[PDB]
């Protein structure tokens, strides 16, 4: 879990898989946004804050209990996720994203606006596992409905 | 190597102590042949044929390559005396090495260095007190002649020595010109504000003292006049070039018709600035920055002199002397861009004079302040370079005399008097310090001995006669006039050096004793050396 | 090595330790409150104990080297052309915009300098600034024309020491620059050391709060280094005496008593 | 230099016992600031007795 | 110039960040370091990657938050400012990667972040 | 900022507080006059001041930020009479959260949804020749600092 203070165990988790970093939108093409007045600066700041709040609210509206991203995210999104009781994990690899989507029965959503309740995966238990005196942590997703993927932990 | 296990060499006891004395003595022996009027200059080759003919002690040690740390202490000691006094640089190195050499002899006799250091410190403190109480002559009783005599004394042993009759007047006049008073009413003489220009050519007699300032610069353009009678000098600290916008400003053209006007302003802005300066009547424009060709034409058409690339320190002296004001920018407190006549310096003449196939600017007779500059002529640059160093010493000597109005007799008079007094005073202080203080007195005799040796005369006999004269002075209350007896190297006999006009600033002898004692104490405090091998 | 100078250094060290602590309450001494400044030249006899603040920086002003009844003010922003943290450019499309930009930049600098001067400040310390010109030459010219001593390139690590010494609260935006932010002092003067360097000394402060500076001078580098080390040893000994109020005889007495 | 901590720090001692003595000098300087030579002399004498 | 010179060991590469506010440096011990140009403080040192780093690449589309470092560990591993963690790593390289070019990024083998 | 706080109200944060720029990295300031540039600079400073005011509205005595705190927020906190500790690394902020009970925050639009750490006294102490910040009378104390002298 990204934030150190989120709970280490989630039961009956409604999993939301996302591949959009929880950051303000960025066009792929070479883009320059011109600020020509103080009002433009205020509008841009409000746009940033509202983008963060809106993306978090969109994630929350689907009823998800746990969100998984692939490209990480920044401090404001992390604290909003913690504040709204939304445990989350970031920088999950592509193959791991595919495995989670297959096992939990949920789809992969490329942006928040396309996130619906029917695209949420389900897991009976999501847990963080310690490994003794090593500071290393690993996430465990299991107790799925009809999981078509398995993991052998040696 | 052994149980210590340190990757380097080590020396302890008399082995390192002798090396430190040997290293210190090596530096002194280099410059012992350049002391006194019968001293001789030295020639230094800089491994690429660069020749430096010099007699200054600091200059010799600056160019020398020294490896031993003890030698480096003496070499840096010469620099400290040069910076903080300006004269007596050769004396302090010789005295310090002699102090350390004699101190080691006591140490070899199982006298603890702490006792030797204690004796040296007491002797140095009492030597200064004795000098300030019995060997100082107030310059107010002598008038202008003491300054000339003090300047002439410093010029002896230098390449401008015999011509000192003509050179002393120029130095004294130069220093008196730049004199100014400050807060609390202390007349201070900012020596090194007298610009010194070197140019080979005519004999040394033809060296000129400019009643103004001399610039090592030429006019920007040939079309401009090379002489202004009533100069209105304007000093600027910015370049006069085509205007170019800063880093955060870009020119983006959407309507093509706006391109020509914008390019016009790149040159019209500077023209407006120049016209504002010219409109107030300025004749001479000196700037630290560059001037473009199209900017020079405005001065050409107006018949005004314009000098570019002026050194910043030169501009400050000209502005102060002429009463002008340095303007880093044209901007008033009202947000406009203006130039007022109040920032114009004035001079009685500005000439593009010619000096031996070259040319230079002479700002003659500036008003509201008197300045001075000296142009030195010689056979070649080697001769001219040494004249500047010798002249700098004479300028420093006159500065100390005018600030501190006390002088001391020269030619070893002070050292001979101190040796007699210190050796008598040693018997009334301590038991182990008696030898240390007495050895301090003997070490001071290295100066009169070195003067006599340089003249190929009987150093043993002359010092004995010189010491005998001073001995009678301290024991006979009616023979106190013998304190001024020093050395006359021309005839090789003792002579009253106060009557002979051989004077030195009191600060030169006092600072020499304090600095040499501390330098000698520092080396004497060592008894073990660890030299770590280079990491390469 | 400084044994003949002990009659001067020992009272200096005792005063330096006492000046930075409260004798009735202190249980430890922070030697970082005693700044040691090493300047070549002179003799160890010239070592001085400065009550105020000594800065090695050079005054950018020319002709203004002494200020009486100074009002020092720390500046943590830059006196240059405006430059936002974002990427900023000024686009020029007409000839009039050129001199409009020039005039507006001049007006902005003049407004900053006028705001600084209106508080009564006469000595200005400018924190060292990278990525932006701390002191533009035009701003320097305006500051000089208003008779304000300017010292720039102040190190970022000396801000706390300066504030503790002269009682100045640093200012990072021109809006908050007011009279109360200034640290009143009796004298701010730059003095040369017998033609061997220059030192800026601000001696005499209305709030001399537990801070002192020691200026160490000597003939050569090595003796200055050992003067500093020996002064530090004396300060450490007084610090030990502060920590543990107990004294014991020296000269090998404790070791012989211990052996017996 | 006469300071024990500076003397031991400047010279590049290689044997581990000498390195420990240098660190001991540093610790004594940190806690006290004086007696830096005395503590090293005491440690050396202690180990010399430990030999016998 | 910055001329900070706070470093115990030599600098294999001193890559100025795309954001004109801070620099990214990697010492000879294999640990990258981030410095603020204005303040001068070391924001955070990145552990791991025992052998010395040899190339530093910031994100190309500004985004001064992620970078990739490679050295003698035959590794291509990606960091993140906002967490100070190795978010992604690669194993294909087998010999002392000299220079790395950011496209995904090509190092000398073209890696793809979207598929590892 | 003050060097001693009694009955502290800790607020642990992980915000910028250092030339805080909008994460729209394609944005730039493009105007035709330096007056507009000065206005934009004042707007940026006003944004930072509003950020500091939002932080202060929590009603706190102390403020620990994981990242750096620049000079302007530093003087704002000093004028507010709030002790601000900067550059407390991830482990540092985690340990303070564990020992005081505070929540590591990154947005301050909801003061009532963020809990604040508490301790009896904060002061500066000398350990050898270094000065450290001491948290005394902590609330939870599920984080220890062991000092080793050798
Ligand atoms: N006309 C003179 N007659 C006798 N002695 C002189 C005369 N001029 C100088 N001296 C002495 O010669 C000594 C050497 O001075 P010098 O070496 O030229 O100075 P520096 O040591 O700065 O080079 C001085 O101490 C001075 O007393
Ligand atoms: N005037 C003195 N007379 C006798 N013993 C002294 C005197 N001054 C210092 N000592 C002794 O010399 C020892 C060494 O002190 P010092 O060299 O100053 O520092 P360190 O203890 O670090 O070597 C001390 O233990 C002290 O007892
Ligand atoms: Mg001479
Ligand atoms: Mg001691």
């Amino acid at each position: 879990f990204s934030h150190p203070q989120m709970p280490k165990k989630v039961e009956d988790a409604k999993i939301a898989i996302l591949t959009c970093p929880f950051e303000p939108p960025k066009p792929k093409t070479k883009h320059k946004l011109d600020v020509t007045s103080v009002e433009d600066y205020k509008a841009l700041q409000k746009y940033e804050k509202e983008k963060f709040e809106e993306m978090i609210q969109q994630i929350k509206e689907t009823g998800a209990n746990l969100a998984i991203c692939q490209w990480g995210f920044d401090d404001e999104a992390n604290h909003l996720l913690l504040q709204n009781n939304l445990p989350a994990v970031r920088w999950v690899g592509g193959p791991e994203i595919e495995l989670i989507a297959i096992a939990t029965g949920g789809r992969i959503v490329p942006r928040f606006s396309e996130l619906t309740a029917e695209k949420l995966g389900f897991a009976g238990l999501v847990q963080e596992i310690s490994f003794g005196t090593t500071k290393d942590k690993m996430l465990v997703i299991e107790q799925c409905k009809n999981s078509r993927a398995v993991t052998i932990f040696i | 190597e052994g149980p210590l296990s340190v990757f380097g060499d080590r020396s302890t006891g008399e082995t390192i102590r002798s090396q430190n004395v040997m290293a210190a003595a090596s530096i002194a022996n280099i410059v012992k042949s350049s002391l006194g009027p019968v001293g001789l200059d030295k020639m230094l080759v800089d491994d690429i044929g660069d020749v430096t003919i010099t007699n200054d002690g600091a200059t010799i040690l600056k160019l020398l390559e020294v490896e031993h740390p003890a030698a480096k202490v003496l070499c840096e000691l010469a620099d400290l005396q040069d910076k903080e006094v300006g004269d007596g640089t050769t004396s302090v190195v010789i005295i310090a090495a002699e102090l350390l050499k004699n101190a080691d002899e006591l140490v070899k006799q199982k006298i603890h260095p702490t006792s030797v250091i204690s004796g040296y410190r007491l002797a140095c403190k009492e030597a200064v007190r004795y000098i300030n109480e019995n060997l100082i002559v107030n310059t107010d009783e002598l008038g202008r002649d003491c300054l000339i005599n003090a300047a002439k004394t410093s010029m002896s042993s230098k390449i401008i020595g015999i011509n000192g009759d003509f050179f002393a007047n120029m130095v004294v006049d130069a220093v008196l010109a730049i004199k100014y008073t400050d807060i609390r009413g202390q007349p201070r003489y900012p020596v090194n504000s007298v610009n010194i220009l070197k140019a080979h050519g005519r004999s040394q007699m033809e060296s000129m003292l400019i009643s103004g300032y001399a610039l090592n610069c030429v006019v920007g353009s040939q079309g401009m006049p090379k002489r202004i009678v009533n100069a209105k000098i304007a000093c600027l600290d910015f370049s006069l070039q085509k205007t170019k916008m800063k880093l955060g400003v870009q020119v983006v053209i959407t309507d093509p018709e706006k391109l020509d006007q914008i390019r016009q302003r790149e040159s019209d802005i500077t023209k407006e600035r120049i016209q504002k300066i010219l409109a107030t009547g300025a004749n001479v424009i000196l700037t630290t920055g560059g001037i473009d060709d199209m900017c020079l034409k405005y001065f050409v058409e107006a018949g005004a002199m314009a000098v570019r690339r002026v050194l910043k320190r030169d501009l400050k002296r000209i502005a102060k002397a002429s009463g002008a004001t340095i303007l880093s920018t044209l901007a008033n407190l009202e947000g406009e861009e203006t130039f007022e006549a109040a920032m114009l310096g004035q001079a009685e003449e500005v000439v593009q004079e010619r000096i031996c196939d070259d040319e230079l600017i002479l700002i003659k007779n500036t008003k509201a302040r008197t300045s001075a500059s000296i142009i030195l002529r010689g056979a070649n640059d080697f001769m001219c370079d040494e004249m500047e160093r010798s002249l700098h010493d004479a300028l420093c000597v006159v500065k100390r005399v005018l600030e501190s109005k006390s002088v001391v007799p020269g030619g070893g008079a002070v050292e001979a008097a101190l040796s007699i007094y210190l050796e008598n005073y040693a018997t009334s202080m301590g038991s182990r310090e008696q030898l240390a203080i007495a050895e301090f007195a003997r070490s001071l005799l290295v100066i009169p001995n070195t003067l006599a040796v340089n003249a190929a005369q009987d150093s043993t006999d002359l010092v004995a006669k010189l010491r005998a004269f001073h001995n009678e002075a301290q024991v006979n209350p009616e023979r106190k006039n013998l304190k001024w007896i020093g050395l006359d190297l021309s005839n090789g006999k003792p002579r009253d050096n106060k009557q002979a006009g051989v004077f030195e600033p009191t600060i030169v002898k006092v600072k020499s004793l304090k600095f040499a004692t501390e330098a000698a104490i520092t080396i004497l405090r060592i008894d073990d050396l660890i030299k770590l091998h280079p990491e390469s | 090595v400084v044994s003949q100078y002990s009659s001067l250094l020992s009272p200096m060290s005792v005063n330096a330790v006492m000046k930075v602590i409260d004798p009735a309450t202190a249980t430890s001494v922070d030697l970082r409150d005693i700044k040691i400044v090493k300047k070549l030249g002179g003799t160890i006899d010239d070592c001085e104990l400065v009550e105020g603040l000594v800065l090695t920086q050079k005054v950018s002003n020319s002709g203004i080297t002494r200020v009486e009844k100074a009002k020092i003010g720390l500046i943590q922003f830059c006196l240059s052309a405006p430059k936002t943290d974002m990427d900023n450019q000024i686009v020029v499309s007409d000839y009039a915009q050129m001199d409009r930009v020039l005039r507006e930049e001049r007006a902005y600098i003049l407004n900053l300098v006028k705001q600084i001067k209106k508080t009564g400040c006469n000595v200005l310390l400018i924190q060292k600034s990278i990525l932006r010109d701390a002191l533009s030459d035009l701003a320097l010219h305006f500051l000089n024309k208003m008779k304000i001593m300017v010292i720039k390139d102040i190190e970022r690590e000396d801000i706390e020491f300066i504030c503790k010494t002269i009682g100045t609260k640093p200012v990072a935006h021109i809006d908050q620059f007011t009279a109360d932010m200034l640290g009143s002092a009796e004298l701010a003067e730059e003095v040369n050391l017998n033609g061997s360097g220059k030192l800026l000394k601000i001696t005499g402060c209305a709030s001399p709060g537990k801070t002192v500076t020691i200026v160490v001078r000597g003939s050569n580098k090595l003796v200055i280094e050992e003067a500093e080390r020996s002064i530090h040893d004396a300060l450490c000994v007084i610090r030990c005496l502060v920590k543990k109020r107990a004294l014991i005889a020296g000269g090998g007495a404790p070791e012989i008593e211990l052996a017996l | 230099t006469n300071d024990g901590a500076t003397i031991l720090k400047q010279m590049q001692v290689l044997h581990p016992a000498a390195r420990m003595l240098v660190e001991l000098s540093k610790a004594q300087d940190i806690e006290a600031g004086d007696g830096t030579t005395s503590v090293v002399i005491i440690a050396g004498s202690l180990l010399d007795s430990c030999t016998k | 110039k910055k001329s900070v010179a706070m470093h115990t060991n030599y600098l294999s590469a001193c890559s100025f960040t795309n954001s004109d506010m801070q620099i990214l440096t990697a010492s000879g011990d294999g640990t990258c370091a981030l410095w603020d140009v204005e303040s001068g403080q070391l924001l955070q040192s990145f552990h791991g990657h025992g052998a010395d780093v040899l190339c530093l690449d910031l994100a190309p589309s500004e985004t001064g938050n992620t970078f990739v470092s490679g050295g003698c560990d035959k590794k291509a591993m990606v960091w993140d400012m906002r967490s100070g963690q190795c978010v992604q790593a690669f194993e294909t390289h087998e010999s002392d990667i000299n220079s790395v070019r950011y496209y995904a990024f090509a190092s000398g083998r073209l890696y793809d972040l979207r598929a590892d | 900022q003050p060097k001693r706080i009694e009955n502290a109200k800790i607020l642990i944060a992980n915000t910028g507080m250092d030339t805080d720029k909008i994460k729209i990295f394609g944005s730039r300031v493009r105007v035709d006059s330096t007056a507009k540039v000065a206005e934009i600079e004042h707007a940026e400073k006003e944004k930072m001041k509003e950020k500091v005011e939002r932080i202060l509205k929590h009603g706190i005595n102390c403020f620990i930020n994981r990242q750096l705190i620049y000079n302007y927020p530093e003087q704002l906190f000093g004028a507010a009479g709030v002790m601000a500790i900067e550059h407390a690394d991830f482990a540092g902020v985690e340990r303070l959260a564990l020992v005081t009970g505070g929540e590591i925050a990154s947005t301050f639009d909801h003061p009532e949804l963020v809990k604040l750490g508490s301790c009896k006294l904060i002061e500066e102490v000398m350990i050898g020749e270094d000065k450290l910040i001491h948290f005394s009378g902590v609330a939870l104390g599920e984080a220890c600092t062991i000092v080793l002298r050798g």
